[PDB]
């Protein structure tokens, strides 16, 4: 809104702000390792203590 | 002696190859068993991580298909030597520094490598678009010019394949490329990914000619050595590399007899006029769909090869 | 009808104290 005035200007008329704000985007990651020899054993079914 | 028999249970059964199938509209579970392929990224759960069995040793399985795994290889450049606005499917080249210990490369995708040729002396207005100066790009080589000068540029160069993931970073910019193997993005929409080169650089081989089509025509990265600066171009065919530097012999004749013309060859590296490498097979029916690139302002003509499927070879010199 | 302003106390005076820095900066006119 605006303020009227008594003297003279040229006046604003009614303002109206359209203001958007985009997303942004993060696309965080990391890297492990796990041996082969941990992951055959992992997928067998052993008896023998 | 009974658990051989579960051993020889546990690793007997193929990928299945034949279905007696009956009707369409029913879906057996035999069916969906033999096209189901399984995944390679799911959510993080142990229960989902087993029912995407990512643990199996090797190939996907859950507790050998003709399939191979793809690498990735992964590289560093500086921000401004590349654009953010390149496509995600297009080849690379590395060109080896002269440091000996280095840590950052230098890649260059034929838009960029483009301007290492016209500065020096369309397809030329997005070059100069994208890349707006060329000396941000002629320093990463450091001896340009007499590098081109004794014909020894095509051995420095490596290709490395087309682009996958390019995390924008701010300084320096991490790159990965498939170097080997089916290229397949890494995006949690696992999205096809089409290998581009631009379309005034890329002139097919086949309708060049203008009945024995196989499955695999190759695609061919030729760098020539012309006298008004070096040129990339790229080959389509389907033929085998025997015939590849027969037919391009012939189709390089009038530049060889140009070169000769213009620049009499004084010492004995010049007669080298550049080499080819194969860059990979694809699909021979579905090859090379146009399409189009825009960047904010303009468009240029660019070739999609879909479905690439990556591996490099040495440089073969054209003579 | 409550009014809303801060009060300060001067010996037999008990004057109020009001800002329309706010009143007037959502408008953007200077105040």
């Amino acid at each position: 809104p605006t303020i009227a005035h008594g003297d003279g200007r040229r006046p604003s008329k009614q303002r109206t702000f359209i203001v958007v704000k985009n997303c942004h985007k993060h696309h965080i990651s990391t890297e492990m390792e796990l041996s082969m020899l941990d992951l055959e054993i992992l997928h067998s079914i052993p008896e023998t203590p | 002696r009974r658990r051989l028999q579960r051993r020889i249970a546990g690793l007997l059964p193929p990928p299945a190859r034949r279905l007696n199938i009956s009707r369409g509209s029913e879906f057996t579970r035999d069916v969906r068993g033999l096209v189901e392929e399984h995944a390679q990224a799911s959510s993080l759960s142990a229960a989902a991580v087993w029912r995407a069995g990512l643990l199996a040793p090797g190939e996907v399985a859950v507790a050998w298909s003709g399939w191979r795994p793809p690498v990735f290889g992964d590289f560093l450049i500086h921000a401004s030597s590349f654009n953010n606005a390149e496509a995600t499917g297009t080849p690379l080249f590395q060109f080896k520094q002269s440091d000996p210990f280095s840590g950052v490369d230098a890649v260059f995708t034929p838009l960029s490598l483009f301007i290492l040729m016209n500065h020096g002396r369309g397809l030329t207005r997005m070059a100069n678009l994208l890349y707006d100066s060329p000396a941000t790009l002629a320093d990463l080589v450091p001896d340009f010019g007499r590098l081109v000068a004794d014909r020894r540029f095509h051995n420095f160069i490596t290709p490395v394949g087309p682009l996958v993931e390019n995390i924008k970073s701010t300084y320096l910019n991490k790159i990965t490329t498939v170097v080997h193997g089916p290229v397949v993005s890494k995006a949690i929409p696992r999205s096809t990914v089409k290998v581009t080169v631009p379309q005034e650089a890329f002139v097919d081989l086949d309708a060049w000619l203008s009945q024995p089509c196989p499955a695999d025509a190759r695609l061919y990265v030729a760098l020539t050595y012309e006298e008004a600066g070096p040129r990339f171009t790229f080959f389509q065919s389907s033929r085998g590399h025997c015939q590849i530097m027969n037919i391009l012999r012939i189709y390089y004749s009038p530049s060889i007899m140009h070169r000769y013309a213009v620049v009499q060859p004084l010492h004995i590296e010049e007669l080298t006029f550049g080499a080819v490498a194969c860059l990979g097979t694809f699909s021979a029916t579905d090859g090379w769909r146009r399409s189009a690139f825009n960047y904010r302002g303009s468009s240029l003509p660019v070739v999609e090869i879909d479905s690439f499927y990556s591996n490099v070879s040495d440089w073969e010199v054209i003579l | 009808v409550p009014i809303s302003a801060a009060v300060i106390k001067l010996g037999n005076h008990a004057v109020a104290v009001e800002s329309l820095q706010k009143m007037y900066n959502d408008t953007q006119s200077p105040y």
